[PDB]
């Protein structure tokens, strides 16, 4: 049991307000700390099987990183079994939503801008030892000009959320590294998949390519149809000659989506990468 | 079509029984019993009206404005009425689910009576396959729609005899809504299809007749039974549909079947979709004119193994 007075943040008070979104990951409302937060609601059937181990361990672990592109990690108090988790609350709109608008002006310069504030955060949570699964457009919050990372790490834990059929949707497997799509099978849980810092800039990728082609890669398949073109390597081999976008783009795309994980860059790299550009 | 005179009177027996209800209501239903979970579909009583139904019932939370536009697209389906086809009552939106009421078929599905036979003997699964190949054919001719997703699950029997199709793909924009789509431990989808590239009908014979083999054999033919396997007669998902796309396809054992049968699947599991039989090529092999000809009292059957 860890409570909110153990936290960085001076601790007074903390009003719920409207949810704003349902997920496998609990409900996430509004809240208000003098300044609006985000707050993850969680339920853990894990009778101490570890996981409240674990969870100590890792929300510990978050306490100890500020940047101005991840999301400010405030508290987390755990009354078992309901959990919950504060992050400071971003305005804006969603990357996902922003690159979508017809009325949005994206060019050669603030797509770069954009990613190189995204490799710059996700090169603080590499350097802190911090791998952050789930990474996705629909994860990045974009304020004229600010740019901000969501919701890292929470694949970790192994709270309640279903059946034996295989749950999964087309918006996250855009994202998932062939590493990753061939290691799921039915009853395995989310814990026990390859998440790596490889797994990460695969996911950049997929990003980088949404920043060009607004959209992603696979028009809406099966599913099954999606596991095998990413497992296989063969979709991404596709998508990439089907439209050219620019030697020094396809470049780093390429580069990211490489099938053997060994060749992805790191993203120190990824900063160099996107200077060498128009 | 080829339309039996009997099957007018069928047809209309239903097309009478139609008018019998005006609108639905979630307060119209009274919960019967458990079919299966997927959605999941229940037995269910109408109170308005004396009939049976079977509803399924799909969970999804979506905005009003869509909605509308999938249940327009989705009415046509009171259009298409076959005796290969489940006939189709209605469809309404209520508390955060659309429910699908439609024709209570008394046998199940094709993967719980083969649960309760063991194996499927030959001579159905003809009968069985000259239904599928009709259904198709009425479905490309008069409404221009692919299934999409035909599998044994989605084939259900009913005590009169009759065979039909359910879960077709009739609305473009309720696929491209559903953003989560589930998938499981068997894939009944063709290569081609798995591939992302042009499809059409064709898909739709790959999986007829790796679910004829299913049936035939009594497992999930993928991976393939080894040599002492057949005479006693933990894979994770990519590794099979990889197995589907790279291996050869599955094939019938050449001991226990008639080279037509034998012939037909093959025909129908060639994995060059170019190549594979289509419907007009399927309607005349030697297996469908010796099962088309062929008196099989299939009630009887069904009621025996089922335990009536
Ligand atoms: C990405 C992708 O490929 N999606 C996809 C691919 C193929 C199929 C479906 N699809 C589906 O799977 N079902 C199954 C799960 C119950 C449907 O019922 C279903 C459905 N209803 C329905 C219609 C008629 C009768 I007679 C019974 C019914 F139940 N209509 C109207 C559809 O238009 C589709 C498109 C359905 C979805
Ligand atoms: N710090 C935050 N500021 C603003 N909105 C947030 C924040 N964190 C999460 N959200 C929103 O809360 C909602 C629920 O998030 P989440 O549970 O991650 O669902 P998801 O990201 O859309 N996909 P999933 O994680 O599988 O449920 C989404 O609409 C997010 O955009
Ligand atoms: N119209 C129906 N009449 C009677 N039983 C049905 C009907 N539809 C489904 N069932 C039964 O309910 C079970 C579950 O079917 P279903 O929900 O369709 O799962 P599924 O077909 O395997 N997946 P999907 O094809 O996407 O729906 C079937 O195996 C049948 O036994
Ligand atoms: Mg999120």
């Amino acid at each position: 049991s860890v409570y909110l007075q153990e936290w960085d943040i001076p601790f007074e008070q903390v009003e719920l307000g409207e949810p704003i979104g349902q997920g496998r990951w609990g409900r996430v409302h509004r809240g208000r700390w003098h300044g609006e937060v985000a707050i993850r609601l969680l339920e853990m059937d894990g009778h101490n099987q570890d996981h409240l181990k674990l969870f100590k361990k890792e929300v510990m672990n978050y306490r100890q990183t500020r940047h101005e592109n991840v999301v400010l990690f405030m508290g987390a108090c755990m009354n078992p079994p309901h959990l919950a988790i504060i992050t400071s609350f971003c305005k804006g709109r969603t990357l996902h939503s922003f690159v979508r608008d017809p009325k949005t002006s994206l060019d050669i310069n603030k797509t770069r801008q954009i990613a190189q504030e995204i490799i710059k955060g996700m090169g603080y949570l590499h350097a802190k030892g911090i791998v952050h699964k789930d990474l996705k457009s629909k994860n990045v919050f974009y304020d004229n000009g600010k740019v901000v990372i969501t919701d890292f790490g929470l694949f970790g834990i192994s709270g309640v959320v279903r059946e034996n059929q295989l749950k999964l949707s087309h918006d996250w497997l855009c994202y998932l590294a062939p590493e990753i799509v061939r290691e799921m099978t039915p009853g395995k849980d989310e814990d026990q998949l390859p998440f790596s810092k490889a797994a990460d800039v695969y996911a950049f990728g997929t990003v980088w390519y949404e920043l060009q082609a607004r959209d992603w890669p696979l028009k809406n398949q099966a599913a099954e149809a999606s596991i095998w073109q990413i497992g296989s390597g063969e979709g991404m081999k596709r998508v990439l000659t089907s439209v050219s976008l620019g030697k020094e783009v396809s470049e780093i795309l390429s580069a990211c989506w490489a099938f053997d994980l060994q060749e992805r860059p790191s993203f120190s790299l990824l900063m160099d990468m996107l200077e060498k550009l128009p | 079509l080829e339309l039996d005179e009997q099957q007018r009177k069928r047809l209309e027996a239903f097309l009478t029984q139609k008018q019998k209800v005006g609108e639905l209501k979630d307060d119209d239903f009274e919960k019967i019993s458990e079919l299966g979970a997927g959605g999941v579909v229940f037995k269910v009583s109408h109170k308005p009206s004396g009939l049976v139904m079977a509803r399924k019932l799909i969970h999804l939370e979506i905005k009003p404005a869509i909605r509308n536009q999938i249940i327009r697209e989705l009415q046509v389906l009171h259009e298409c009425n076959s005796p290969y086809i489940v006939g189709f009552y209605g469809a309404f939106y209520s508390d955060g689910e659309i429910s699908i009421c439609m024709e209570h078929m008394d046998g199940g599905s094709l993967d719980q009576v083969l649960k309760k036979a063991g194996r499927i003997p030959e001579q159905i699964l003809g009968k069985v396959s000259i239904a599928v190949i009709k259904g198709l054919t009425y479905l490309r001719e008069k409404h221009k729609i692919m299934h999409r997703d035909v599998k044994p699950s989605n084939i259900l029997v009913n005590s009169r005899g009759e065979i039909k199709l359910c879960d077709f793909g009739v609305s473009g924009q309720l696929i491209d809504s559903m953003a989560n789509s589930f998938v499981g431990t068997r894939s009944y989808m063709s290569p081609e299809r798995l591939q992302g590239t042009h499809y059409s009908v064709q898909s739709d014979i790959w999986s007829m007749g790796l679910s004829l083999v299913e049936m035939a054999v009594g497992r999930y033919p993928i991976p393939p039974p080894d040599a002492k396997e057949l005479e006693l007669m933990p894979m994770a998902i990519f590794e099979l549909l990889d197995y589907i796309v790279n291996e050869p396809p599955p094939k019938l054992p050449s001991a226990v079947f008639s080279l037509e049968f034998q012939d037909f699947v093959n025909k129908c599991l060639i994995k060059n979709p170019a190549e594979r039989a289509d419907l007009k090529q399927l309607m005349v092999h030697a297996f469908i004119k010796r099962s088309d000809a062929e008196e099989v009292d299939f009630a009887g059957w069904l009621c025996s193994t089922i335990g009536l």
